[PDB]
């Protein structure tokens, strides 16, 4: 009918189902409640086994798996949302998509909230000034509002500097590497010259 | 049948049954190969094997090739031929001989199971159907 | 000045999700264009050819054993390109443009597309410079002009790299007695060959000193079989450079019989229906 | 380090947790009535490798441990092996024996390249 | 020798007839003898018998590169090599070419 | 093959009673060398071939 | 989806826990009230996952070795073929009507066997090596694989003595 | 880990997304 | 629940003639795969199936 | 939404040169299968192709 | 399933009975072969399903021979 335009698009039959769930989920702005409620799923999933053999087992039939999720879903604040979805994938034995929905559910909420996560690979522990003058430097790699998530980490390998890790792009800003291109560089001249 | 063994599976077995069926053969004439004694073993249309073999990994959704034969269609053919061996002395001595029937059709001995079981025996005895009946019985070519 | 002109560009990524018969699965690479030349961490160059929903089809131009599972295939922004330009007359060159013949890297040269479309009907004019082959036979019977494409076609063994040697050779020979803006700069791409006989070859033409209008492009039988695909069009490549710049070129395609048969063996491995002679459509 | 995944006739499926084998690398099978060795022909994604035999795989069990070895298929070479009788893996078959290896080389290599090639016939 | 896919009977016969004309020595003078077998017989698998050509070339190779020799690599029916790995290809999924013969032959 | 004999089997003489079985059998474009006849060759005792 | 993003929800990461307590009282009833609908799960035994043409699809049997003998529930032996990672692909030693969807398969630990020595001698047996004849079971006899390998190079000699066929044509 | 049971969904259907949509429309208000 | 044997005769319930489906082969999911002994234009999906 | 027709052509927006595609197959998910007038060698896999 | 499409086709060229009004349906259906090649599946379905043939050669069409009925 009317739903909200999806912020990114993405491939079939898992992320098909998890960029709907986000339209239904913005189109009554329960988006943090149901990517709250497909955390806590995992969790139950990964906490009993008799609820993930109604997910992996092929002999239990359609109508013990429907009544049980239908069941156990009748109340504690789960949306109508996340309780039609589990209907939805108990009625067609599709329980095991939900790992592969929540990551993509994940993916379509860090794209409307406009946020990147990063991982930053300093050789040193950084200061309170090596830190701000880097961002700044950083945020030239996103291409609007996109506000990073600071992630910090330690390689001695590195002779300072520092590597940007956007799980979709790396930028290699360190000395070490900048010394193995000086080297390559001042190797192939002196061949030619 | 003082001294006959015969593994009769016959054309209403299961598929895996005629499949087997030389391999349970091998392995009973193989007590004679083995212990000094001398074995002899006839498998009567292995073209029938290798058909039982295809049906099995067609079925099985295994990879086909030329006749919709499986890729280890020669391997089988071969692990089990390569079984009839002439033993050596401190072996005891013992042997066994096969003798493979492939039925070819009109002739045609390039056809894909009757080219893998030539390249694996040692000879052949050719059986022409055109010296049968001009009177030659057994119709050697 | 190296070092005030040094900015890290920022290498978008991708991890091959499955590798194996010559074709690789690269998750990611989101920007990535078809038929972009990638470069994966091993060295080997793959050109980018199904962008799919999901994944990268990536031909490996080279050996698909030295790529794993979750290794990085980093793109190079650009259409497979082989450098181009007189820095490529007397180098032995791969099917990708790197030389091979050990005598440094191709200087004086310049990257271009090996996929050009070819140049139209107004592009054309009509074929009236001869082109000598110095094969008489040849040159009486079936005479051969300056623009023309000219199948020799035969068994195994029946003459044809000869015929195709002795062109070469030939205009080695006219190229001292002309002028400038009339000399033929041969390419020899010799496809699914032995390396023995191009290795014969190159002495052959450097011992008669053709190579020094001779670029030989040799994707040989060891060699992948996107390379064995792909050589034809770097040395069409390279010897475009000589048609687009008011020269004149000659090319010799040694077996397009096994090219065809490389991209056979791509295809067939790509899961693509097979026709006549299983070869694609 | 990996373990079985499947046993379709000689191809074998191996998947490994950590890190993966390469293509034409050899891999041991540890428990088995022979010395059973894989060589891996690709890699098919979620972390496992496809393999083809170079024994018999009946008796293989899914979740049997497999280790990989680093290399491709390693037999001995030298003047040791002369008059000797190896197998593909390199053992030795006429009973006489170890086989005294100058080194242990992997079979797959390439060709010897354009400058290392003899230009006379 | 690398006899790929060899019968096993002319596979014996032929190191019986190397041990007799003394091109393969046995015991102590084993060091005398001029040939090396590598035998992937029928009764093995295609992955064996598809890789004992390369395991002669390999034994070769070490002649050629180290010792610096002129060697002789007797492919015993190069047509086998071909069949195996023809049946590799089959057992690995990848669809046939022409007549029969791996894409990849 | 399994087909055509699980039918082809019943037909048989037993220690009970008898069947005289005369069947037919449609030889495509004359080609004896056909899967579907060739088969059932073996099935029969006495095979009557018909030419064109 | 990618295997990157999806190696981190092995970690918890929900910060509330309204659902993950109120279900875990609730989920045992509810599976219960269900129990004689379930079926019990299979490990180290095989329930069939499907069935046609000889071939039966095995969930479960984790221990199987390749070319095992299988045992259904109705007496019919299998042969475990193909392991894969979801199923077994067994062929079925006879006809699969008396084998439907949701028979439990039970291995036996032993590779395809048959009877060998001096008491098959005279006998008549089908392809697995058990008596057709009618004339009692066969003793005087030990079992032994099929699967044998064949004996190698040095456990042979030259194939020197004659066996005579009794046929002109091929003992000339 | 237990959640590796989880890892790659199988459908049993290929349309079950108009499955899914035909349930999570209505769950709008 | 209770799916029948292979080779088993099923009877089509509603169809104008009398529709005969045999079972060939249980495909997994409670779901067995049918030969018909007559014609299957008509067939509606959902119509009831009564086992014999 | 309002996919094109079948038969219909589409424009690619900043290609090397004029890039027509046109429609030939409705796959399914609101994707439409075009066959490409020229070469798709540097097409990247977001590029905007308006419908005429 | 070809086989059953011509099959059901041509079956319903039939003679009545005299109970069911006695009317007719001659069926003339036409193959077309490629090179005479009648071992081809098409044309060994209709051949095996109908009565006659009415076997035209291009052979016997070129003698003058029209219609080239062998
Ligand atoms: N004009 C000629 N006069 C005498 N001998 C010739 C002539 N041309 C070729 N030959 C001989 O014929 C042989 C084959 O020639 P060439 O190498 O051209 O064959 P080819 O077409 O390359 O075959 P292939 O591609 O199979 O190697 C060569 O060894 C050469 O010695
Ligand atoms: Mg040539």
């Amino acid at each position: 009918l009317k739903l909200p335009t999806a912020p990114l698009q993405l491939s079939g039959t898992s992320a098909q189902i998890a960029t709907l769930l986000w339209q239904v989920a913005a189109k009554e702005n329960q988006l943090d409640k149901v990517q709250d409620e497909l955390y806590q799923f995992i969790e139950l999933f990964k906490q009993h086994s008799e609820l993930r053999r109604l997910a992996t087992d092929p002999f239990v039939p359609t109508l013990v798996r429907t009544k049980i999720i239908s069941s156990v879903l009748k109340d504690s604040g789960a949306s109508e949302i996340t309780k039609k979805l589990f209907e939805a994938l108990a009625d067609e034995g599709a329980l095991s998509a939900l790992l592969e929905v929540t990551v993509n559910y994940e993916e379509l909420m860090l794209a409307h909230k406009k946020e990147v996560y990063c991982t930053v690979i300093t050789a040193e522990p950084l200061d309170k000034l090596e830190r701000v003058e880097l961002t700044k430097k950083a945020e030239k790699f996103v291409d609007a509002g996109f506000k990073l998530v600071m992630q910090e980490k330690i390689d001695k390998k590195l002779l300072g500097g520092f590597v940007i890790e956007f799980s979709d792009r790396r930028v290699d800003m360190s000395t070490a590497k900048k010394v193995e291109e000086f080297n390559n560089f001042v190797n192939k001249l002196v061949l030619s010259i | 049948m003082r001294y006959t063994i015969m593994v009769s599976a016959t054309a209403s077995d299961a598929a895996p049954l005629q499949f087997l069926a030389p391999y349970s053969g091998c392995a009973m004439a193989e007590y004679f190969r083995d212990t000094g004694k001398h074995g002899l073993i006839i498998y009567d249309d292995l073209s029938k094997q290798s058909v039982a073999y295809r049906q099995m990994s067609l079925l099985l959704r295994r990879p086909p090739g030329r006749e919709a034969f499986p890729g280890d269609v020669f391997y089988l053919h071969s692990r089990l031929l390569e079984r009839a061996a002439k033993l050596s002395k401190e072996l005891g001595g013992g042997s066994l001989t096969a003798f493979p029937v492939i039925e070819t059709q009109a002739g045609d001995v390039s056809a894909y199971i009757a080219t893998n079981v030539i390249s694996i025996t040692d000879g052949q005895i050719f059986l022409e159907t055109e010296l049968f009946y001009k009177g030659i019985r057994p119709a050697l070519n | 000045e190296w070092e005030k002109s040094y900015q890290p560009p920022v290498i978008h990524l991708g991890r091959v999700l499955s590798v194996g018969d010559g074709i690789a699965r690269v998750y990611g690479l989101k920007s990535v264009q078809a038929g972009e030349l990638v470069c994966f961490d091993s060295g080997v160059k793959g050109m980018a050819l199904n962008l799919q929903a999901d994944h990268v089809g990536v031909v490996v131009f080279g050996n698909d054993s030295v790529i794993h599972q979750g290794d990085l295939v980093y793109r190079t922004g650009q259409i497979v390109n082989v450098p181009i330009g007189p820095g490529t007359l007397g180098r032995v060159t791969d099917g990708l443009g790197q030389p091979i013949d050990g005598k440094g890297p191709l200087t004086n040269v310049r990257s271009s597309l090996v996929e050009v479309k070819a140049p139209g009907i107004i592009a054309r004019q009509s074929v009236r410079e001869p082109l000598f082959t110095g094969v008489k036979a040849v040159d009486a019977l079936v005479p051969i002009g300056r623009g023309q494409r000219e199948l020799i076609i035969g068994d195994r063994q029946t003459g044809k790299t000869a015929v195709a040697i002795d062109a070469i050779i030939h205009q080695k020979n006219c190229n001292e007695q002309v002028p400038k803006a009339q000399r033929v700069y041969c390419v020899y791409v010799a496809v699914g060959q032995k390396r023995s006989t191009v290795a014969q070859l190159v002495k052959l033409f450097t011992q008669t000193g053709a190579m020094r209008y001779t670029i030989m492009v040799s994707a040989t039988a060891s060699d992948a079989a996107p390379l064995q695909f792909l050589a034809p069009y770097s040395g069409c490549a390279m010897a475009e450079y000589f048609r687009d710049t008011g020269k004149h070129g000659l090319i010799i395609y040694d077996d397009l019989s096994k090219q065809s048969v490389a991209y056979r063996q791509m295809s067939l491995l790509l899961r693509r229906p097979p026709g006549r002679e299983a070869f694609p459509g | 380090a990996g373990y079985v995944s499947q046993v379709i006739g000689p191809v074998v499926d191996v998947r490994f947790d950590g890190e993966l084998p390469s293509i034409l690398s050899s891999l041991e099978v540890e428990g088995h009535s022979v010395r059973l060795v894989l060589e891996v022909a690709q890699h098919m994604g979620d972390n496992t490798v496809r393999c083809i035999a170079m024994d018999s795989t009946d008796g293989l069990v899914r979740g049997q441990k497999v280790v990989d070895t680093g290399s491709p298929i390693k037999v001995p070479v030298g003047r040791g092996t002369l008059g000797r009788i190896m197998n593909v893996i390199g053992e030795p078959v006429d009973e006489q024996g170890p086989i005294d290896a100058a080194d242990i080389w992997s079979i797959h290599r390439e060709a010897p390249e354009f400058t290392e090639q003899s230009t006379e016939q | 020798f690398a006899g790929v896919g060899e019968r096993t009977r002319e596979g014996n016969d032929l190191y019986r007839e190397m041990i007799e004309s003394g091109v393969i020595k046995l015991g102590a003078e084993r060091g005398n003898s001029k040939c090396t077998l590598v035998y992937g017989q029928m009764n093995e698998p295609p992955g064996a018998r598809a890789r004992v050509a390369l395991t002669g070339l390999t034994v070769a190779e070490y002649f050629r590169d180290i010792e610096g020799q002129d060697v002789l690599l007797f492919v015993d029916n190069i047509f086998r090599f071909t069949q195996a790995n023809s049946e590799v290809s089959a057992l690995l999924g990848r669809i046939p070419s022409a007549v029969g013969y791996q894409p990849t032959l | 093959a399994t087909d055509l004999g699980g039918l082809q089997e019943r037909i048989t003489t037993t220690t009970k009673g008898s069947i005289t079985s005369v069947q037919a059998v449609y030889v495509p474009a004359d080609d004896l060398t056909d899967p579907a006849p060739a088969t059932t060759f073996a099935h029969l005792d006495a095979t009557t071939v018909l030419s064109r | 989806a990618d295997a990157k993003a999806l190696d981190e929800l092995r970690k918890p990461k929900f910060s509330s826990k309204y659902l993950i307590q109120h279900v875990s009282q609730k989920l045992i009833p509810a599976v219960k009230e269900w129990e004689k609908s379930y079926q019990p799960p299979v490990i180290h035994l095989g329930r069939v996952l499907s069935v046609g043409d000889g071939i039966a699809r095995v969930y479960g049997l984790k221990s199987v070795q390749a070319g095992e003998l299988v045992c259904f529930d109705s007496g019919v032996k299998g042969m475990a073929l193909n392991l894969q990672a979801d199923h077994v692909g067994v062929v079925v030693f006879g006809n699969d009507s008396v084998i439907h969807q949701g028979d439990l398969v039970y291995r036996t630990g032993q590779i395809v066997n048959v009877p060998i020595g001096p008491g098959t001698l005279g006998r008549v047996t089908d392809g697995l090596g058990q008596p057709i004849d009618g004339k009692g079971p066969l003793t005087n006899v030990r079992s032994s694989l099929v699967e044998v390998k064949a004996p190698g190079i040095i456990a042979r000699q030259s194939v020197r003595e004659p066996l005579f066929t009794g046929v002109k044509a091929v003992d000339a």
